[PDB]
RNA sequence: ACCGAUAGUGAACAGUACCGUGAGGGAAAGGUGAAAAGCACCCCGGAAGGGGAGUGAAAUAGAACCUGAAACCGUGUGCUUACAAGUAGUCAGAGCCCGUUAAUGGGUGAUGGCGUGCCUUUUGUAGAAUGAACCGGCGAGUUACGAUUUGAUGCAAGGUU
RNA sequence: UAACUUGGGAGUCAGAACAUGGGUGAUAAGGUCCGUGUUCGAAAGGGAAACAGCCCAGACCACCAGCUAAGGUCCCAAAAU
RNA sequence: GACAAUGGUAGGAGAGCGUUCUAAGGGCGUUGAAGCAUGAUCGUAAGGACAUGUGGAGCGCUUAGAAGUGAGAAUGCCGGUG
């Protein structure tokens, strides 16, 4: 029996199409450079779903940096002296315990000046 | 038993291999052949001995 | 509350009829019917009888005051393509579209 | 195949200078009406098995039908003239499902010609008797005649 | 008020009605759990764990439990005929906090 | 995604200050005064909008330079055209125009993308001691060092 | 002599920004209340 | 357990059209509707073509007639864009506009981080090495007879025609 | 924690840099030919501005958790003016 | 339940997705099949549904069988259109 073309082969051009949707010119278009952006989105998102955790630390560490040096102390220092103390509150929570509760990350910053 | 519920001896059948087809295989584009030479050709190959 | 004529597989390219619909839309009868008169184009006489083609429709079809209209859509789109070609130098032939519009005028009474 | 395919002997344009790709001929797989590659090509499906084997299939049919309480043996067949309203009673009051298999000793044409327009019904001998009819049927319907010769050529 | 607790190998910032996502914890939709690794409270009365606040617990109730949107996992090496396509869904339990013991 | 604060222009609230630049040394002053441009100075910074302060320094004559910065730090520019180059030594800078000398210090300390253009825009440069925004009401900065 | 690349959807538009038509100027005729050229006899 | 209009004969309507002095080469091209009931009549228009009105279950089934994909060409506009340097995405992210197979929603996107297409061939290619204008269809380990090996099954000093 | 034997199935026979022991060249070459090791080839990630072959280190998938390697902590640009 | 492994070209091995046809069984369809279009749906992948619109007469599912069975590149062939 023969097996002709079909359908496959529209339905599957097609959702790469969709996929492309948004993208500039020709390629939101044409299955060609769409099914090559699609692939580069791809690695593209792999590797910034692992790069994402390191920006998102920076951030919270110029932050905590910014609220020790309000506090007349550097970043290194204070997360030294909370090390000391004991105390594992990570850089996420402490960025924003020191945006929202600005009393609270003082007796924090207070405690490490104490265990160094 | 049945001619809707035929089957097939354990392990008496194995689909065969298709070549060409596909990266995903592991068989696509040079389909097992390598690259170049007079093996990679169509006909391709000396005599046995 | 609006009227529709279409002049299909006119012989005149789609972009040359699209330079003068441009200057059409959008505006009253009397103005578009004067531009029409008075454009200095190929298409103008064409798309001059689309309109009062509409218009007539406008009037005679659903009871419309022709005074009143305005030409809401103006467009045309692309007809079938005749093939022709023409002979060059050293036995080559280069192709030669010679391209249809479809001319479509519709006028609204805004209501 | 490319062979086959009518025309085709020239070369369609020179092999170079023209800046089009190399072609040898207008009924190359590639081009739109070209022959075709393999594909298919007339050939026997059949294929052997041994004897012993076939014999085994036979029996495993048959005793597949005896489990299950699909076999029935009537005494005879008394159809004197072909009546296919006749057969269809008969079925019905030996309360068979719509698939049956009928095997007679010999070839009964009364039996076969009264059968062989009931939907589901097939009549076999019992020399015909073969996988696919007994598989395909759920019920055999058997004279004693016909199962006795079945027990003495399958053993 | 607010507390840091420790889940699901994160922390998380805490109030009293909020709604939180976390990895999957071993609990049934509309059961009450509770989270004994307090870090710190905040709010009116400050208690700073060395590492936890000793007896410090909040209650919570489990929402939902799902999975998260799909992700397609697709990566590639250009020119070697390589390339690898897989789905994730990560699961997730929702939770609303009810009180905040420091 | 879950719970990291962020800036936008609802809640940005951006000072003014004013910084002297008598006896500083111009690179020093530069930095710090680029980080209070790009506002590393806030618990709330956030990368991808402008939170930094307005920055003043109003004594950019006196800006000084350690070594023989003042004849042998050179300048370059290029206008683009053949043999088009053209320099002017850090000590005849401060003697013209000691304002774009310091501007051009913290510009070039800061990023080259549209924020940071703005941001860079974020800084008023005076020869003299006095500044004509006395209408912010701007703040006197120490230098941290 | 020849494009290198093909013209994009995008760029052909933008330089065919400038490539229109104008209104012709006309005045009307006060008798035959028409439209007819400015500087122009019916 | 052959094809189904690029398939199947080259040819479903042709050894024709067309090409060549000649031998010779050699296409493209199927489908309204159940029934022609194939649009009386009115209106704009020289006509072509339209708008109504009618026929029809349906006319965007009106003959270039079943279905009507993509490239490509237009009309309208929700968000956005005229200080900006770019493989066009991706991750972060306000603002504005919507509201779903109801999902820790959809569209757009100021601004920040990261980021030199694909294939082939190469020691090594963003490569200024190859190939592709785009879209669609078609387009490459097959079958027969032998050999060998493995799995399966039957029988076994026998097995098999 | 392999090793060997027997059978089925291969691909490979253009290699490259770096370090080191040598020939050749001129104690020339990103040269060439051998020995030894690593890496690339067929390896992404961090560092060396960018930079197959150097340094650190081998990506099953997800996380807006933590500790480190080489390399770093004035600003660009995380961390010591 | 507690331990281990899971970068990869040539290449070896395994398990699967989907296409057309066939057999048997069981079904859907003018109260609207296939096809086409759209969607914010589902599965680890190939891919599978559902709803709406279009369409107007065929088509799924289960098990097994058989192949003209999967295209993005061949200065590929034909057609259409830039
Ligand atoms: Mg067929
Ligand atoms: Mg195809
Ligand atoms: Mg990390
Ligand atoms: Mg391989
Ligand atoms: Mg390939
Ligand atoms: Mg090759
Ligand atoms: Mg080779
Ligand atoms: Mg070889
Ligand atoms: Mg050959
Ligand atoms: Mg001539
Ligand atoms: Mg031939
Ligand atoms: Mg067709
Ligand atoms: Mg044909
Ligand atoms: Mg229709
Ligand atoms: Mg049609
Ligand atoms: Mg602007
Ligand atoms: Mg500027
Ligand atoms: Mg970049
Ligand atoms: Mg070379
Ligand atoms: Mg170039
Ligand atoms: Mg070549
Ligand atoms: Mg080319
Ligand atoms: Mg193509
Ligand atoms: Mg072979
Ligand atoms: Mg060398
Ligand atoms: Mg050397
Ligand atoms: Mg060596
Ligand atoms: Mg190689
Ligand atoms: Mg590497
Ligand atoms: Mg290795
Ligand atoms: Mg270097
Ligand atoms: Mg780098
Ligand atoms: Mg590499
Ligand atoms: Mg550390
Ligand atoms: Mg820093
Ligand atoms: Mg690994
Ligand atoms: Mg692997
Ligand atoms: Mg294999
Ligand atoms: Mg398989
Ligand atoms: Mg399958
Ligand atoms: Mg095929
Ligand atoms: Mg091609
Ligand atoms: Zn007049």
């Amino acid at each position: 029996p023969r097996v002709k073309g079909g359908t496959v082969t529209r339905a599957r051009r097609k959702k790469t199409i969709k996929l492309a949707k948004g993208y500039f010119g020709s390629k939101h278009t044409l299955y060609k450079v769409a099914k090559q952006q699609v692939m580069k989105s791809g690695q593209y998102a792999f590797r910034d779903r692992r790069q994402r955790k390191r920006d998102f630390r920076k951030l919270w560490i110029t932050r905590i940096n910014a609220a020790a040096r309000q506090h007349e102390m550097s970043y290194s220092r204070l997360m030294n002296g909370l090390k000391k103390a004991g105390i594992d509150i990570n850089r996420k929570m402490l960025s924003e315990i020191a945006i929202s509760d600005e009393k609270a990350f003082a007796q924090l910053v207070t405690k490490a000046k104490d265990a160094l | 038993m049945k001619l809707h519920e035929l089957k097939p001896a354990e392990g008496s059948r194995k689909e065969r291999n298709r070549v060409g087809r596909g990266v995903a295989t592991g068989n696509g584009k040079t389909s097992g052949r390598g690259h170049k030479g007079q093996k990679a050709r169509s006909g391709g190959g000396v005599r046995p001995g | 509350m609006e009227a529709k004529a279409v002049a299909r597989t006119i012989r005149i390219a789609p972009r040359k009829v699209r330079l003068v619909l441009d200057l059409i839309r959008g505006k009253n009868a009397a103005e578009a019917i004067a531009i029409l008169k008075l454009t200095n184009k190929a298409s103008s006489p064409v798309i001059e009888k689309v309109l009062m083609s509409a218009l007539a429709n406008a009037e005679h079809n659903y009871d419309m005051n022709t005074d009143e209209l305005v030409v809401k859509e103006a467009y045309a789109n692309e007809g079938p393509t005749l093939k022709r070609f023409r002979p060059r130098a050293q036995g080559r032939a280069s192709a030669i579209n010679k391209r249809t519009s479809h001319i479509t005028i519709v006028v609204s009474d805004g209501k | 195949n490319r062979s086959a395919v009518s025309g085709g002997g020239r070369k369609p344009w020179k092999q170079k200078g023209t800046g089009r790709a190399r072609q040898g001929t207008i009924r190359a797989p590639q081009w739109r009406g070209g022959g075709i590659v393999f594909g298919p090509t007339p050939r026997s499906y059949a294929y052997k098995m041994p004897k012993k084997m076939r014999r085994l299939a036979l029996r495993s049919a048959l005793s597949f039908k005896a489990q299950e309480n699909g076999l029935t043996v009537v005494d005879a067949f008394n159809f004197e003239a072909p009546k296919t309203k006749e057969f269809k009673n008969v079925l019905s009051t030996l309360e068979q499902p719509k698939k049956v298999l009928v095997v007679t000793e010999n070839e009964d044409v009364n039996v076969e010609l009264s059968a062989r327009n009931i939907p589901g019904v097939q009549v076999t001998t019992a020399q015909g008797l073969n996988v696919l009819d007994i598989t395909n049927a759920d019920s055999l319907v058997i004279t004693e005649a016909a199962a006795k010769k079945v027990e003495e050529v399958l053993g | 008020m607010f507390a840091i607790i420790e889940t699901g190998g994160k922390q998380i910032k805490v109030e009293e009605g909020q709604e939180i996502f976390v990895e999957k914890l071993d609990v049934n939709e509309g059961d009450t759990f509770t989270f004994d690794k307090v870090l710190f409270v905040g709010g009116d009365s400050v208690k700073v764990g060395a590492p936890t606040v000793e007896g410090a617990t909040v209650t919570a109730t489990v929402n939902k439990q799902g999975r998260g949107k799909k992700i397609t996992v697709f990566t590639y090496k250009r020119r070697k005929n390589s390339k690898r396509k897989k789905g994730h869904r990560q699961p997730y339990t929702k939770l609303t906090i009810d009180k905040i013991n420091a | 995604m879950r719970q990291t604060f962020m800036a936008n222009e609802s809640n940005i609230e951006r000072k003014w200050y004013v910084i002297d630049a008598e006896g500083q040394t111009l690179g020093r002053l530069s930095s710090e005064v680029a980080s209070i441009l790009r506002g590393k100075n806030k618990v709330t910074y956030t990368p991808h909008v402008d939170t930094g302060d307005y920055v003043i320094v109003i004594n950019a004559s006196k800006i000084e330079f350690t070594g023989n910065k003042e004849t042998d730090k050179v300048y370059y520019r290029h206008s683009n055209h053949p043999g088009g180059i053209k320099s002017i030594t850090a000590g005849e800078l401060r003697r013209t125009n000691p304002e774009r000398l310091i501007e051009n210090s913290i510009k070039g300390m800061l990023p080259s993308t549209r924020l940071g253009e703005k941001q860079g825009k974020k800084l008023f440069v005076y020869g003299g001691a006095e500044h004509p925004h006395a209408a912010q009401q701007p703040e006197n900065y120490e230098l941290r060092g | 002599a020849v494009p290198k690349r093909r013209t994009s959807k995008t760029r052909k538009n933008k330089r065919r920004t400038h490539f229109k038509i104008s209104v012709p100027g006309m005045t009307e005729c006060p008798n035959c209340g028409e439209y007819k050229l400015s500087h122009r006899v019916c």
